[PDB]
């Protein structure tokens, strides 16, 4: 991720949609930033595809 | 696609006028699919907020990200006002087109499960 | 003979997960990470 | 290694102005969904059409109210107005307000709407409402040009205080379904066959919609020209 | 309320990498434009690859060369990674010659220079040659598109020549970002960024251009409808 943030790219729209879906699944905590939630998913070994 | 959402945010609040329900949902106080009671009847915000004239409109709304397939909603199908998800309507249409009989296909499926 | 993997060949892991290759998709049909990196193999979760 | 391509043949099959089938074969491997997906996206979102964006009914405060003398509620009438197919003959015209005044024991159709210059109603036999003895219906409806699908609380337009915002279905296209099947030309195995299915309301034909759909896509490709 | 032609930005690093931005675009058009291009960039973009190899005193792929550390299979595996750029558009084929001996590590730089031909990776390792180790090669490189296995093309310049699996695609990776953007009072619009990695044979911009051309040409196929005789 940090590589991406350094490369000048922000969070994708589709990634946000997936984060909404994951938020409904109780995979991430609501209220956190997109990066924090993506980190939670990645710590669950799951990624956006 | 045929499962429906059950949400804990609303948690069975009581509302008089549906516009208060819509407003509460707008404030973030009540979830879309969370069970509540408007007037005396039990319902959800989604069944009020989104009311479709036909399956095509509902699925078109799904295509535009307005609602998902698992969202409970209101759809007009075969001269009936039905509270159900776009997903179950989609299933019904899959069966109906597959067998090329709309009436019989409507009779064969269990829609509410 | 030099044998490339083909549809019908058998793969397995150390955990008892075995299966025959039923499809080989071109790279553009493969699920990919946001950075463009496609996955090599797709395993069905129903097998777990 | 050495390749020779015949090039594809376009096949059309149509029923009325409502429905059509489109077959493009053969195509190189993968181009079946490469063409089909954008076209479907474009056909649903980007095709210009008309919709009822607003409704005012005399002595009716809100959408969930009821109408004395009429059997249908406001909700059911609005639904019927969603299925109204209106066509603008003049490309200049952005918006129209249609008025309807009727009473007594009558069943109101789309024919009853007072005719407006360069405005054609494709479905005049569409049912709006039934009125009983003493039943009175006075309504003005706002019809706008646009694309895609806009919910009522998004555009949020009101001409007056009692005007009810209606979910606006602009798209003349009701549904798009495409299927890619494997096909073979000679000994070429993996070539693609694209089958396209388009449902419209009749205001625009499926073939016109597709032709408009490809043009939008082509035009977007020209955006890569000047840095 | 109709959106008009967006600004198109271009960022390049050498011949290897590029980023191409298009903004603003109507909602959902980031994917609509982005994805087909990625599908065409990973598949249909023409390029160059080694289609054949001949080594002196080597009858087939399964053989080893005295004085050489690597077997022929590994050598050809290395030669599959050779990136060769043609300057002249008219040239469909080139045979590179490599004559090496003595102790040394033979890289792709050791090939004899040919007119209008540039090796994009001269540091690419080919073989490890020992004292008395001797390597004489002729490698046929062709223009092509997609992935053609050795078994399919079966290209042999001479009797003992070995057909090589050819990956023609110059494009190493393609990604696309779609970000939230706004123009005036409009919201939820699309900012599309195409990230393109190539091998240097063709530049990311060239790739994007011929990909766009391919898609447009494909859109031309809807120009001539035909009645269905099925009825
Ligand atoms: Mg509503
Ligand atoms: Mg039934």
């Amino acid at each position: 991720f940090g590589k991406r943030k350094g490369e000048g790219f922000g969070v994708d729209k589709r990634e946000v949609e997936v984060l909404r879906r994951a938020e409904k699944l109780g995979l991430v905590t609501p209220g956190k930033t997109p990066e924090e939630q993506l980190k939670e998913l990645f710590l669950q070994g799951k990624v956006v595809l | 696609i045929t499962q429906v959402r059950k949400e804990k945010k609303g948690a069975g609040l009581e509302f008089a006028t549906p516009e208060e329900a819509l407003a509460a949902h707008e404030r973030g106080e009540v979830a879309l699919n969370a069970p509540i009671k408007v007037a005396g009847r039990e319902t959800s915000v989604g069944r009020l907020k989104y009311v479709f004239a036909n399956p095509d409109e509902a699925l078109l709304a799904v295509a535009h990200g307005i609602v998902d397939l698992q969202d409970v909603v209101t759809v007009r199908y075969m001269g009936k006002r039905l509270e159900t998800s776009p997903g179950r309507i989609l299933f019904a249409r899959i069966v109906a087109e597959a067998v090329e009989d709309e009436k019989v296909a409507w009779e064969l499926i269990q829609l509410d499960v | 003979q030099k044998r490339k993997l083909q549809v019908g060949d058998k793969l397995a892991n150390r955990h008892g997960n075995k299966g025959v290759v039923a499809k080989i998709l071109p790279v553009e049909d493969m699920p990919h990470l946001p950075d463009g990196t496609p996955v090599d193999v797709i395993l069905n979760p129903l097998g777990v | 290694l050495d390749s020779k391509l015949k090039a594809p043949v376009f096949t059309v099959r149509t029923q009325g102005r409502e429905y059509g089938e489109f077959v493009l074969e053969p195509l190189e491997r993968g181009f079946g969904v490469t063409l089909g997906n954008p076209l479907r996206r474009i056909l649903l979102s980007s095709i210009p059409g008309t919709a009822v964006t607003s409704v005012y009914i005399e002595d009716v405060l809100h959408e969930f109210s009821t109408i004395p003398g009429v059997k249908e509620d406001v909700v059911e009438i609005i639904l019927n107005l969603k299925e109204l197919v209106v066509r603008f003959l003049n490309p200049s015209l952005q918006t129209v307000t249609l008025l309807l005044k009727a009473e007594g024991p009558k069943e109101v159709k789309a024919r009853d709407f007072l005719p407006v210059a360069d405005v054609e109603i494709m479905n005049p036999d569409l049912h709006i409402a039934t009125l009983e003895e003493g039943g009175r219906l006075n309504m003005e409806v706002r019809v706008d040009r646009g694309v895609g699908y806009v919910p009522a609380e998004k555009h949020g337009i009101k001409d007056r205080i009692n005007a009810i915002p209606v979910d606006a279905v602009f798209s003349p296209v009701r549904r798009v379904a495409f299927q890619v099947e494997d096909t073979r030309l000679g000994q070429r195995t993996d070539l693609d066959k694209l089958t396209l299915r388009i449902w419209t309301d009749g205001s625009v034909t499926p073939l016109e919609a597709l032709n408009q759909a490809v043009e939008i896509l082509r035009e977007h490709l020209t955006y890569f020209s000047n840095p």
